[PDB]
RNA sequence: GCUAGGCAGCUCCUAGCUCCUUGUCUCGGGGAAGAGUUGAGAACAAAGUGGCGAACGGGUGAGUAAGGCGUGGGAAUCUGCCG
């Protein structure tokens, strides 16, 4: 089952993930069949915000049948190619800010 | 009701109930409360997490305790 | 897209259960479909080059 | 603390042609075909046909199920 | 508790004492919270033992208020007799309707109206003549309002709620009238009849419809019970607009029920409010009036009140238990109260 | 309040959503604690039987001088899970 799947890539603290199409019994690390681009975690100062992904090959991918797994929902929706996560229930209330 | 709701999250915070009550005190300020207000509460941090685990199962209704 | 409102009554998620199951499958699946056909439309278009 | 068994063997002939339905939902039931116990008077296998809300609708054997889970009671 | 009745009963009974049997009696039905089986069975004896036919009489009408009076067949013969021996007619009455909810008995109503000879009560032999009408469940408009115009001549609430009573337990009171509903408010008007015609003109206008429940009718039922000059009876008006949904709109429906009222009113009030709301559309209202409670701290009100509010089985059991886990009550309710909570968890959950 | 079901000659009483039988004791022909099994509320319980995975993921480099490794291939095969 190729899981179209994150590895983290980065110095510590301060990560990096990455976009993979792997297969299951590899390693989080391990021999990965291509990278798909990037996807940096981490917000920023241009558009403070966060970006990378890569398009035209995931389409290939889910159609040959990847299963991959939510955490990479959270950007294959956010960009489209998929619905929203059926876990997109509610938020929490309370959010405060002064600067 | 934080003596019920608590005692249903469960006899692990048998002393995080007390600490929530006789200070400010309520039941959805604790839904819409955070990691580090439950934190600087001393609260060890498996309490925190059932705490907050059960929190968001009531706020979606999954919870409602009932003394059994 | 609005995918909201999945806690209403007590103790019945079944509704945003069926929600998973059958939406989201089908949705996925359906997207699939589109894929195999357009991709092979791609390459019927290389082997006509 | 009664099953499937349990409440068919009561009725003599095996009481083999009569429906049953789960007592909180009068919109379906399944009638008896015919038992074929195991041993011990507990466990068997059947057929039966339809019967939503007492209105036959199935048309060949088909098998009954749930035979061994303990929640059972007759129609009446 | 009844665990109590059973206690210092069995001294009651065995000391040697008729008096320690009456003064121990007298101290079970002060505690107040004890009434069932065992209840009837040992007081039944001890009274017949120490001849204070006064608590005998207490003790079967509590036995009938907490326990089997009407369960399969309830005769209580003997029993009947030493609940009219105590002389109060009153008590007499209660037991009578007690084993004519059980079944036919005519030596009910001989009983309380031989004890009505004994103690000189009219409203007490009115009683007896209600509970006689509801065990013969029949109905009629022409001796309903014959009926109205004698409780009227008597001046009184109380063979008003006997006919009260009588028809609305019959089943064919009205018949879907309007004008017929005028005839017998108008054999009610020759009383003027303040509180009876108030909570019953609130009940016949507001049940399900006549032409339309109005802005008018609303407010008119409430005039009646403002005419009626009672807290309780202000609070019975509230409700019966809670039953029914409104005069004008919901905010002016909060913000007119919103006006607390004294003792005994406030209850049915907060218990109304949270029932009718539920019925409507949610239990947010109720949710709004555990919040006029922990912002007013109306006590035994209150307490009555979300107890009312936990028999009502809205679809709100857990959530009425993480708001009442942490709230007051006045004496002999919470046990029910909360063990009907959890009750009502039992009938949704 | 409103509706579907046993009890003993449409009525007299048992179970449901809107908003329990019989026998001893004792009370009054029906109730009062009382044992035991029909009518339901749930919890893993020993485990098991089972399904799955423990063959992955980690550690080492004794051995292996190429039956290995890299690189490029192929047919004579299989390929749970995924689609």
């Amino acid at each position: 089952v190729v899981r179209i799947r994150l590895s983290r890539f980065g110095c510590k603290n301060r990560p990096f993930f990455r976009v993979m199409a792997a297969d299951s019994r590899s390693p989080r690390d391990g021999k990965h069949l291509e990278v798909l681009g990037y996807f940096n975690p981490l917000p920023g100062q241009d558009g403070g915000k966060r970006m990378g992904l890569k398009f035209d090959r995931i389409k290939y991918w889910l159609s040959v049948g990847a299963q991959p797994s939510d955490p990479v929902q959270r950007l294959l929706f956010r960009s489209g190619l998929l619905p929203p996560p059926p876990m997109v229930a509610m938020g929490r209330k309370g959010g405060a800010r002064d600067t | 009701g934080i003596p019920e709701f608590l005692s249903g999250i469960g006899g692990g915070v048998e002393t995080h109930i007390a600490k929530l009550e006789t200070e400010l005190g309520d039941l959805p300020k604790l839904l819409v409360t955070r990691t580090l207000r439950l934190k600087k509460f001393g609260i060890p941090c498996k309490h925190r997490k059932l705490i907050l685990k059960y929190s968001h199962k009531y706020r979606l209704g999954l919870w409602k305790p009932r003394a059994d | 897209i609005g995918s909201w409102e999945a806690p209403s009554d007590p103790k019945d998620a079944e509704r945003k259960l069926a929600q998973l199951r059958r939406d989201y499958a089908k949705k996925v699946r359906v997207y699939r479909k589109e894929y195999i056909h357009e991709i092979e439309m791609l390459r019927v278009e290389k082997q006509r080059k | 603390k009664k099953n499937l068994i349990e409440v068919a063997q009561f009725l003599p002939n095996w009481g083999i042609g009569y429906h049953m339905a789960k007592a909180h939902w009068n919109g379906i039931s399944y009638e008896i075909t015919k038992i074929n116990l195991y041993k011990d008077g507990r466990h068997g296998k059947a057929w039966g046909i339809v019967h939503k809300d007492g209105l036959r609708a199935a048309e060949a054997p088909k098998k009954i199920s749930g035979v061994h889970k303990r929640c059972w009671k007759y129609i009446p | 508790a009844a665990a109590a009745a059973a206690a210092a009963a069995a001294a009651a009974a065995a000391a040697a004492a008729a008096a320690a049997a009456a003064a121990a009696a007298a101290a079970a039905a002060a505690a107040a919270a004890a009434a069932a089986a065992a209840a009837a069975a040992a007081a039944a004896a001890a009274a017949a033992a120490a001849a204070a036919a006064a608590a005998a009489a207490a003790a079967a009408a509590a036995a009938a208020a907490a326990a089997a009076a009407a369960a399969a067949a309830a005769a209580a013969a003997a029993a009947a007799a030493a609940a009219a021996a105590a002389a109060a007619a009153a008590a007499a009455a209660a037991a009578a309707a007690a084993a004519a909810a059980a079944a036919a008995a005519a030596a009910a109503a001989a009983a309380a109206a031989a004890a009505a000879a004994a103690a000189a009560a009219a409203a007490a032999a009115a009683a007896a003549a209600a509970a006689a009408a509801a065990a013969a469940a029949a109905a009629a408009a022409a001796a309903a309002a014959a009926a109205a115009a004698a409780a009227a001549a008597a001046a009184a609430a109380a063979a008003a709620a006997a006919a009260a009573a009588a028809a609305a337990a019959a089943a064919a009171a009205a018949a879907a009238a309007a004008a017929a509903a005028a005839a017998a408010a108008a054999a009610a008007a020759a009383a003027a009849a303040a509180a009876a015609a108030a909570a019953a003109a609130a009940a016949a206008a507001a049940a399900a419809a006549a032409a339309a429940a109005a802005a008018a009718a609303a407010a008119a039922a409430a005039a009646a019970a403002a005419a009626a000059a009672a807290a309780a009876a202000a609070a019975a008006a509230a409700a019966a607009a809670a039953a029914a949904a409104a005069a004008a709109a919901a905010a002016a429906a909060a913000a007119a029920a919103a006006a607390a009222a004294a003792a005994a009113a406030a209850a049915a009030a907060a218990a109304a409010a949270a029932a009718a709301a539920a019925a409507a559309a949610a239990a947010a209202a109720a949710a709004a009036a555990a919040a006029a409670a922990a912002a007013a701290a109306a006590a035994a009100a209150a307490a009555a009140a979300a107890a009312a509010a936990a028999a009502a089985a809205a679809a709100a059991a857990a959530a009425a238990a993480a708001a009442a886990a942490a709230a007051a009550a006045a004496a002999a309710a919470a046990a029910a109260a909360a063990a009907a909570a959890a009750a009502a968890a039992a009938a949704a959950a």
